[PDB]
């Protein structure tokens, strides 16, 4: 599993791969690991599939109820704090997951949450077995002045490198871009393939 | 005679009536009139507004409440009890989405709310909710329109109304309602039905209008659009 | 005298009567008339329909409810209490299937429902259900036909009726009922029995008809087939 | 005076009476007459049948119920309460068999049922069972015959009766009962006792007869055998 | 005045009386007369028998009950409540034997029974037991004789009585009782005391007699021995 | 008539009224007058003070209470019930901060308080709170002003009042209130509104004034600043 | 009128009054008069003593109770309820010391006691405490003086009184009280205030005096020192 | 145990074998592992027999009650989500099962559910000890353009290969075909034998 989320001037970019390893072999090639949980919020999942899918359903319900009652979207840091409390309350019987939460409330935010409920905000983060390979690419190439198009190419290259070295990662890359003007937009598969061909990664 | 069998909720009258439930229905008739009707690939809700003093913000007296992006409700009767029931409906809708991943039938959501109301008519130490509700939305079957009374009874309508002017509105809709009307025509018909229920002294006062169509989410009419049908 | 022993469910009268249970039976007689009868290798149910305004959808006022593919029920009395009891019966039927893998005797299902109703006649703080039910279906013994009253009493019939016109229908069936009739003849006889219970002012209005035969599942008569016996 | 001490179960009258328990005994006297008697190495039960309309199946109105293969019971009073008590007795009998591997004394089974009934006469918020029961069977001591009242009192008889015609039957048995009679003679005597309790208008109508002998299980008399004593 | 303070158990009268407890004592006086007395190294119990019809078995109407091999009890009042209290005493006696390996003082057993009865006079929602009991037996101190009333009061006697003829028997024993009498003489004296309490119409009818001596277990007098003192 | 339906909270009147809730509103009108209004990027609260004897410390009779650094509340009615509700609001506010890390909408806090009050109007064995509250503060939406009644109803105002002189103050504000006024002008207008509600005998007595602006915390006016508007 | 709304604690009167709470305040006025006042860097308590017969020990009728070394309380009303509340206050004070290591504000301790009393005015099945209390002591803010009523209301005073002669004492203190008086002068003033509340028949009888200063613990005046101000 | 489920243009095909290994030997040769749980829904079971049979009874009850209350059949993804919640709620005392759910609501669907409640949709899937042998056959021979008849032959060949290499698998092959037009149809045993003889697998 390889997930990544980065922040730009007025945008958040999140991306994952699709390989699922069930019973010690590659049983599924097109799993879903990137989800929209609010109007301007997304989340990626890594770890136990069952625990992660339950948490995604919980967050969608909590955020939708929050929006209907208080008439506004929950702030991104409040989303991370809610997840932090939920995971820490069962720390001794925990969800075996690694989570990334990103979105726009008044500025871009990306949060990393561990199984014990620790939440840390960062300019970029990566989770899964392929994360160390992603961090190598981001350390040498990430720039805070990048445009959205340059940021999309950056995450594609980082995940492509992880797929070359992590056997638990593979499949098509899913990319989502979150902005205030356009909201949560998942890039089409053909556009991702076009960028891969232009970058010479196939 | 009647005064001897109207003090406790769990007491039947000699003619098999539950007067405490009946008395709760009287509280409903004190509320403002509201109505809903289905049209071509959609359903809408209209709720009359009684303009109070200018010191009241024009954002909290809205009787139309969204249960989710595809289900809306309007209530009449005791405001405090209505708020509790709307909150219960919202929690029930999310429980359905967590269990199955989506909401398939709106009628199931109405039944859970009605079962809650029915429970408060059979056990001592509690009083029934003095609220009537109308549920409208889009599900995997199509446009739906339901109503619920304090007794917990459920009925499905092509068009219905609740509140003080319920009898006048339903009589007007009994004569002039048409099926599969366009959205603009349906709103105009609904305004006339609400207009034909007021007294001679007052006049219509730019009510709340909400509607939804298949494949889309609920949209709330702004004041500019309401004035166009006024 | 009577007014001193008719306020609490758990109070016996000097002549050993439970007036609160009796008063619940009065609520049943306000409901629409329904009946069921057994025929050659089958059993059917007929429920009278009182046509309300055209604004009501003709899919929710159906008083015949399927407990499963082989058991159906029809109720009379308080609609809200009837819905709760039908839901309880459906849950009870599935519990039987989980425990044993199938349903063997319908009478056991009726007893669980009746025990629930009997419980609400012996403990204070609750009121009895104002509902009478008829259960009909096919089990490992054959066609079955049961009824249940607010007191929780169970009886098995070759033909029976509930509702406002119960006395007229049972008197008519006492004179004209025949055993092992064909399905078409049984429906015609049932229509006449329901016809002979209305007042001179009104007339029969295309009621609900459902039937089942051994080796098959329940089938609901469509409006086209109903008009053929009308 | 009496009306001031007959509203609550847990209230003693000034003369130390429990009128709610007494009123429950009035409900028992509304039931059909039933009786049982012991004979040579056996015991039998007879229950009068009031023939209703032909639409009722002649298999569910049977008031004689088997608790197990060696114990049978017959009840009188509220049918719904009687069904609950019979179910309680059946569960109690199986609990005895699980704990000890068999049933040794029937009197212990009757005491558990009577303790359940006695409990409903001492605590508020509940009403007493309006049912009287007769238990007959074979245990490790021999033929047994017991009765139980709404108050929970237990008595053992060589012959006894319950129901509306209880006084007439017990008076007849007080004059004509003999011990160690053969089974055929005992049934004939029991028919006469039930016959001598009806009014002049009606006549005996082929009642229910059940009997058991030492070393055998309970057998239910078929209609053919009943007509032979009719 | 009195009728305003005699409806609830937990209500004191203006003169500090508990009429519900007093009314329970009226139920006791409706029971058959029973008495017990101590003699030389022993204690006995006598219980009057009212002969009913011959259809009743002469083994269940025995009012003398063994709590264990060394303690016996006799009751008067409500039979159903008396059976419950006797069962409670038997369970309490076995609990004492499990905890300590034996029973040392009978007075402790009586206190547990009386505490149970006292509890039902201080809490609402329950009614007091309408039973008076006499406990007699042999313990590590010697022959013991106790009585208990519905209020839960405990007294120890050389001779005492309960039931309808309590006043007549205690007056007779106040004049003719002697201490350390032989067992045969004590039984003869007890028969005369019971004889002197009946009306002129009836006569003594071979009552129940039980006795126990130090170093031995309880023995029940057979009918042959009873006739010898008759 | 009215006296027959005003004794229990869970009893509806024949015209669908809850008199116990209405009677609680009478307790509110006995309290001192208080009011609040919104101005340019802020909101303020004014609470009238009735000067008692000099022996009372001038620090505990303050009716304006801070829920946190950004939310304040003022109450009227039963002081003891008001203290409990204020404590509940403070705990509820901290629970919101622990769960989400901050407070986003004040309306949610008011709803939790109102739901607590609504609960005490539907269940027997409790009485409703006789307190009305006004909540004002700054959240992620802007200045907010809410009120809550014993029934649990919620309304949002640009300006409102509670207490004995509520009718006089709201009438005065209906004529002279202006939006987006400067803070100094708003306080002067509020003093006149409170002044125009007293009787001719007394005069204004330096009340409590509190206000907050966007980006800042609540500040409490000292006596020196209050005298400047006096 | 009033007699119809003064039987239950949870019932509001038509004019929004709680008569059961008001009636509890009548029990307070039957108690002996007590008062407390603050002086220069300290606070004292004075409690009148009604001398009973010489058989009573002069150590248990002391109405001044120490909550800890720095907080004291005096009560008036029902002695039995007062003892329970004092024990509750002592436990509450120790809970504060265990949680935080010390006691910082006495007002928090008073609120916990008052919340306990307020709870007994809103739930059925209980009666309010008929006790008024005065709390005085030294905390991290300085000398404190509080009072509490059966309704649970809290007020802070420079000087206050409770009991039968409360009105006379507060009127006297309204005229003659001075702030920052020396301890000796304050005691003399307090004696005169208590003296000016008795009737002409009796005279002051050496009451209880207790005081505390900043940096020291509570000290109880001995009889020798009391006679010096007598 | 060998179970398989595949999707076609307008059909779902599910198939299992029948061998049950109780007490470390072949005690039963004709066990049942393929069940119809709704009008257009089927399910296969692998793992502990007791846990699997209880779950089958639960699903039949839930789906039948769902159909009676809401008047329509439960969507296939909703069936998988319900199973996902049930298994995850007891993850630390779990059902030791592997499940496949397939059916038609508006399009063919096949879902794979593990013991921890993870649910993944796929074009085809296989469970049991013989699954890796099935995946080899499906990888080289499956086509999305196959007809129903070709699909039936494909699953028969795949299971036959598994029986040749997995000692825990054996017995007669049971095949079910689900279509909107014909509903849930279990193929007769003689028809399966005819296809086996035609394919030269005996
Ligand atoms: C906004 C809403 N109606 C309202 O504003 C309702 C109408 C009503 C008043 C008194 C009643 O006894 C019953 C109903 N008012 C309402 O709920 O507040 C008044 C109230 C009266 C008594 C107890 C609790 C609350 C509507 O228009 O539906
Ligand atoms: C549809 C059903 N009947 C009905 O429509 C029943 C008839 C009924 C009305 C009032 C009663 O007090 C009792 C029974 N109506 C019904 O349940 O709704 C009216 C109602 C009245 C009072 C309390 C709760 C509900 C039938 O035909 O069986
Ligand atoms: C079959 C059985 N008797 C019966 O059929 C009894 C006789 C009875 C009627 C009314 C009563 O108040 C008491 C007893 N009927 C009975 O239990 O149903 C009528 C009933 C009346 C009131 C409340 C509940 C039920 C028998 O013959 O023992
Ligand atoms: C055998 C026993 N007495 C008895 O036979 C007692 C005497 C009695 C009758 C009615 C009462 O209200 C009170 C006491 N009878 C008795 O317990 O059964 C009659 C009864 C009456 C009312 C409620 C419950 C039962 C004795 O002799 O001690
Ligand atoms: C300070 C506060 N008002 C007050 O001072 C309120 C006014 C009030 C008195 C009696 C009532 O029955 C109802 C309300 N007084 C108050 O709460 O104490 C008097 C009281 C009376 C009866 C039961 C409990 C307490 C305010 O100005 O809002
Ligand atoms: C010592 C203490 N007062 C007392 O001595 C109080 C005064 C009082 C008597 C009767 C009442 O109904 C209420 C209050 N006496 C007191 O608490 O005992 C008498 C009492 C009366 C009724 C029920 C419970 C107890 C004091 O001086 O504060």
């Amino acid at each position: 599993t390889t997930t990544v989320g980065i922040t730009l001037k007025d945008a958040v970019i999140m991306a994952t791969e699709r390989r699922v390893t069930m019973e010690n072999f590659i049983m599924h090639k097109n799993g879903k690991k990137l989800f929209q949980i609010d109007t301007y919020t997304g989340m990626t999942i890594a770890g136990l599939v069952g625990d992660a899918q339950v948490l995604v359903r919980y967050m969608k319900a909590e955020l939708e109820l929050y929006r209907l009652q208080r008439r506004v979207n929950m702030p991104i840091e409040a989303v991370a704090t809610l997840l932090s409390n939920m995971l820490n309350q069962v720390k001794y019987m925990p969800y075996m997951v690694q989570l990334l939460v990103g979105g726009i409330d008044t500025a871009p935010h990306v949060f990393s949450i561990d199984a014990a409920g620790g939440s840390v905000e960062d300019i970029y983060a990566s989770t899964g077995s392929g994360s160390p390979f992603v961090y190598g690419v981001l350390e040498s190439q990430y720039s805070e002045k990048m445009t959205v198009d340059e940021g999309v190419d950056l995450v594609i290259r980082a995940i492509s490198a992880a797929k070359q070295r992590d056997s638990a990662s593979g499949g098509m890359i899913d990319v989502a871009v979150i902005t205030r003007k356009d909201g949560y937009v998942q890039l089409p598969t053909d556009q991702i393939e076009s960028r891969i061909r232009k970058l010479g990664l196939i | 005679g009647q005064m001897a069998y109207d003090r406790a909720i769990t007491v039947f009258s000699p003619d098999g009536r539950l007067f405490q439930v009946e008395y709760a229905r009287e509280a409903v008739k004190k509320g403002s009139t509201a109505l809903g009707m289905k049209f071509a690939n959609g359903v809408l809700l209209i709720s009359d507004k009684k303009v109070r003093s200018r010191l009241i913000e024009q954002n909290s007296i809205e009787k139309i409440q969204l249960i989710d992006d595809y289900v809306a409700a309007v209530t009449s009767g005791l405001v405090a009890d209505a708020r509790v029931l709307v909150d219960f409906a919202r929690i029930s809708a999310q429980q359905e989405k967590v269990t199955y991943g989506s909401l398939v039938n709106i009628e199931n959501l109405v039944k859970r709310v009605a079962d809650q109301m029915q429970q408060y008519t059979q056990y001592g130490g509690v009083r029934p909710y003095g609220v009537s509700l109308i549920f409208a939305g889009i599900d995997q079957i199509g446009p739906r329109l339901f109503d619920c009374d304090p007794a917990g009874t459920i009925n499905e309508y092509k068009a219905t109304a609740i509140g003080s002017g319920k009898d006048a509105v339903v009589s007007f809709l009994e004569r002039e309602y048409k099926e599969n009307l366009p959205e603009k025509e349906a709103v105009t018909l609904g305004i006339k039905a609400l207009k034909s229920s007021l007294e001679e002294g007052e006049e219509l006062k730019a009510p709340e209008i909400a509607s939804i169509t298949v494949g889309n989410k609920y949209r709330i009419y702004d004041q500019e659009e309401v004035k166009k049908f006024l």
